């Protein structure tokens, strides 16, 4: 059955009665900034205003049934004006993969809080908002709740640091269950489903390479379906419970697949256990053969998802190359290798296509491996040391000031684009850049 | 009884205490003497006829026999107390062996019958003491110097720096720079007074370079310092040049990387979403981050090695020197980590 008319405006008015002019207040702020990750504060607020003024007119009982209608569509007019006092896109908000929120330390919050307490909690809601607007909308509702309840509380105790460090503890389950789900949602809204599932399986198979298939896919498969369905869900609290749940599965499947994930299983709690899972780092990748491409036949005939997962998982295992790199060359080349089962002459298509993208691949590799070469096994100074030294005895032309400028450049991507977490969006376009250098 | 005892097992002092104070109640050397029994500071003023070991190395227990004697001491003669009676959280080191946090727990439930007993990670603790979950700490006391990467209460394992120089090197390269200017400190008591003149006299140069140039001349930089037999000494550019060792180990002919290095490539190990995380809180904990200036001088080298846009904030309190305990102290005190504590029942499963 299709919504009634009236379904938004009837939405809206019961949570401005049932939460209050203020809790409601404090509802669109949140609301808005993570719709407008680049709106300013003075733009969000002056936009939250408006909403908050039309809402309490509008759903006055007895008040023009049509009130609702003009002033939401003069709000929109109002957003057309160009450089008007509202935020806007250039529809659909960009991912933030490099949040810049800093949380001031406690004797600069609570210096912050007694000056000005309302000031500082919507300066708080609005930035933290803004940063970390992935997560879903509920728990960054009960987060920054949460987080000025503690301020309020602790600011004002007999023992701050003692009142700082309970709360804070007692804050954790929910501060990790926002900030991971904003940046799990992050990247799934970054890549969409099909590639956030490829990505997921590379990242399990650099995590333990020495489990089977079957081991790792359907964990892939889970918090994929788990992000589908919970990052934009309006439930209050689809994230909250299937994102602990998907840490149990992971441990009884892996907990004694290797030492790492043995000690992250270890952990007390289930976020604290994600923490650890998603931080990990891709293990040695132990030395095997090469894998060739599918056959022609394992391509094109009916049902060949588990064959492509497959390859993945046995490429994947054994490339020493970021989940960035081969999520990107990965996806391309499947697709590829597809549109020969289309064409009458199929076997000809193969023929001429299979050689050429083994090539494609085993190149994109070199070049991924060359980018990278030598940051994952050291510390980011001697990275640089060993950087500049490859650099030099490859350009024995170049002089000092060329070769400083160079390792600045490639050392600087590397920080940003060879880590098993990089940040999709920027590092595709990076990793364009990068590779016609090489 | 029911009050939780905090102890901080260090290379080079134990510090010992009950949850809830707000500083420990007993503080002496981590040393057991042999005839040739003593232990703590007894054992140092008898050392003349007894010989002396240290149970702890580089932060890391591995002398059992002797570290139960420590730990007997601090019960009994310290403390003065019936371990019977107190839950007893132990800290230990980063990194520290599976196997040896099971020993330890093994020594305290079997040899000292504690009912209820918890490690924790002394960096972890540093970081509690300040009343935040997150953050970089670096760690340096008499044995070893640590950088770990806290993110809400979880230690990165693969992101943890060790850089083995400290305070007790730090004392010997004093030592050896006083003698090249005339002195002499070669015996064990003179060995001591070196420390004290590190600990009252050293400081960080905030421009080594500048400092020294400053030296050369004017006196204004020079101290005195009276010896046990009063002869007064005079302290000059060694003052600085003492803890400048912490930023150049090529000081003392070492290879590795200086704290503002170890501390920028811990940052570095870690995701590039939480690193602003860990340069706004960057925490100095332990004896040999005491030294007037360090702060100052770790703030201007990570400003160097860090993005121009990066807010750095070093964390330096006045009682650093023992917020591992004090970290101890605080957690130790909270209601809801009654329920962490290993019981002797859990255990005894
Ligand atoms: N004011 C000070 N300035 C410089 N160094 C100091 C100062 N006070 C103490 N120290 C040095 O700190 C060391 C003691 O620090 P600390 O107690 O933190 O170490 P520890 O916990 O015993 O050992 P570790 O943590 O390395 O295992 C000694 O080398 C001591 O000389
Ligand atoms: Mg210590």
């Amino acid at each position: 059955l299709e919504r009634g008319r009236d379904y938004e405006k009837n939405k809206v008015c019961k949570e401005f009665s049932h939460l209050g002019k203020e809790d409601f207040t404090s509802l669109s702020l949140v609301l808005y900034s993570r719709k407008f990750p680049s709106g300013t504060f003075e733009q969000v607020s002056q936009l939250v205003k408006e909403v908050v003024s039309l809402t309490e007119a509008c759903c006055a009982e007895g008040a023009d049934p049509d009130c609702y209608d003009t002033r939401t569509s003069a709000l929109s007019a109002k957003s057309c004006e160009s450089n008007s006092p509202f935020p806007v896109h250039p529809l659909k908000h960009q991912p933030q993969e490099f949040p810049t929120y800093v949380e001031p330390t406690n004797d600069e919050i609570c210096e912050a809080f007694r000056k000005d307490p309302k000031e500082y909690a919507n300066q708080f809601m609005w930035e933290y908002s803004t940063n970390y607007g992935q997560a879903p909308l509920s728990l960054l509702v009960s987060y920054t709740k949460s987080y000025l309840s503690m301020v309020g509380s602790c600011c004002t105790s007999a023992s701050p640091t003692v009142c700082f460090l309970k709360e804070r503890l007692q804050l954790k389950h929910l501060s990790l269950l926002t900030t991971l789900s904003n940046r799990v949602c992050s990247q799934y809204a970054a890549y969409g489903e099909k590639k956030s599932r490829l990505s997921n399986l590379i990242k399990l198979a650099q995590k333990v390479p020495t489990a089977d298939l079957e081991d790792v896919l359907p964990l892939a498969e889970d918090i994929t379906n788990i992000l589908s369905k919970c990052c934009e869900s309006a439930s209050e609290d689809c994230m909250a419970k299937e994102l602990p749940e998907h840490t149990v599965k992971l441990c009884d499947n892996l907990s004694t697949k290797n030492s790492k994930f043995e000690d992250c299983c270890q952990e007390k709690t289930a976020m604290d256990v994600f923490v650890c899972t998603y931080f990990m780092p891709a293990a040695q990748l132990p030395e095997l053969p090469d894998v060739e491409l599918p056959t022609n036949k394992d391509v094109c005939d009916p049902g060949n998802t588990k064959v492509m997962d497959k390859y993945t998982f046995e490429l994947s295992r054994r490339t020493h190359l970021p989940e960035v790199f081969l999520s990107k060359v990965l996806e391309p080349t499947l697709k590829s290798l597809g549109e020969c089962c289309d064409v009458e002459d199929s076997t000809t298509c193969f023929n001429a296509k299979g050689p050429l993208l083994k090539k494609e691949l085993s190149s994109f590799i070199d070049k991924g491996q060359e980018l990278c070469a030598d940051y994952s096994e050291n510390t980011f100074t001697e990275y640089k040391k060993k950087l500049a030294e490859r650099l030099k005895a490859k350009l024995p032309d170049a002089t000092p000031k060329e070769l400083a400028k160079l390792v600045n450049k490639r050392s600087d991507f590397a920080s940003n684009c060879c880590s098993i977490n990089s940040p999709p969006l920027y590092c595709d376009s990076e990793i364009d850049a990068e590779l016609k250098n090489i | 009884e029911t009050t939780a005892l905090v102890c901080d097992n260090g290379s080079g002092l134990v510090k010992a205490g009950f949850a809830g104070d707000d500083a420990p109640r007993a503080v002496f050397p981590s040393i057991v003497g042999r005839p040739r029994s003593y232990v703590g500071d007894e054992a140092q003023s008898k050392r003349g006829i007894l010989t002396l070991k240290y149970p702890i190395e580089h932060g890391i227990i591995t002398n059992w026999d002797d570290m139960e004697k420590i730990w007997h001491h601090t019960f009994y003669n310290e403390l003065r107390v019936a371990p019977e009676e107190h839950p007893t959280l132990l800290t230990e080191a980063p990194l520290n062996p599976k196997a040896n946090r099971e020993k330890m727990t093994q020594i305290m439930f079997e040899t000292f019958n504690v009912p209820a007993m918890y490690v924790a990670i002394q960096a972890v603790l540093s970081l509690y003491a300040s009343g935040r979950t997150t953050g970089i700490v670096l760690d340096s006391g008499d044995g070893v110097t640590h950088n770990v990467p806290i993110y809400e209460g979880y230690a990165l394992p693969h992101a943890i720096m060790r850089l083995d120089l400290a305070g007790r090197d730090l004392t010997d390269y004093l030592m050896k720079i006083l003698t090249e200017r005339g002195y002499s400190f070669v015996t064990t008591a003179e060995r001591e007074i070196v420390r004290d003149i590190k600990e009252k006299l050293c400081y960080v140069a905030l421009d080594f370079e500048n400092e020294m140039a400053t030296a050369a001349s004017s006196s204004s930089l020079e101290k005195s310092y009276e010896l046990p037999d009063g002869q007064v000494i005079t302290i000059g550019n060694e003052r600085f040049r003492c803890p400048e060792t912490l930023f150049q180990p090529s000081f003392i002919g070492m290879e590795s990387a200086g704290i503002h290095e170890t501390t920028y490539n811990s940052i570095m190990k870690c995701d590039i979403d939480i690193r602003k995380d860990l340069y706004a809180n960057n925490v100095m904990s332990g004896g040999t981050t005491m030294y007037p200036g360090i702060a100052d001088r770790m703030q201007k080298e990570i400003t160097a090695l860090a993005p121009s846009t990066m807010k750095i904030k070093i964390i330096a309190p006045p009682e650093r020197k023992y917020s591992v305990w004090i970290g101890g102290s605080i957690l130790a005190s909270l209601s809801t980590f009654q329920q962490m504590w290993i019981t002797k029942q859990e255990y005894d499963e």
